[PDB]
């Protein structure tokens, strides 16, 4: 039912995050982006090394239990 | 609880 999120940020913040495998990822992004007072842009988040879908969910990702997810913050060239 | 559902909650080491 429930797998183990690790959210690690770039600053030694880290947060554990509990998400069911029917529910969509995009409510997951919502969640950490409340509990840590940034855009839903500003930030973002990656699995296996590549990037994570708004609309993805373990159901397509087959994340196990104590998977991982990194956030990177997001920039841009210059 | 019915639609959607997560809970978060971290513990410092």
């Amino acid at each position: 039912e429930y797998i183990k999120l690790k959210v690690i940020g770039q600053d030694s913040s880290e947060i554990h995050f509990k998400v069911k495998m029917t529910t969509h990822l995009k409510k997951l992004k919502e969640s950490y982006c409340q509990r840590q007072g940034v855009p839903m842009n500003s930030l973002r988040f990656l699995f296996e090394g590549q990037r994570i879908a708004d609309n993805h969910t373990p159901k397509e990702l087959g994340m196990e239990e104590e998977d991982v997810i990194e956030v990177y913050q997001e920039q841009t060239g210059g | 609880d019915n639609e959607i559902e997560v809970i978060i909650v971290w513990e410092k080491k």
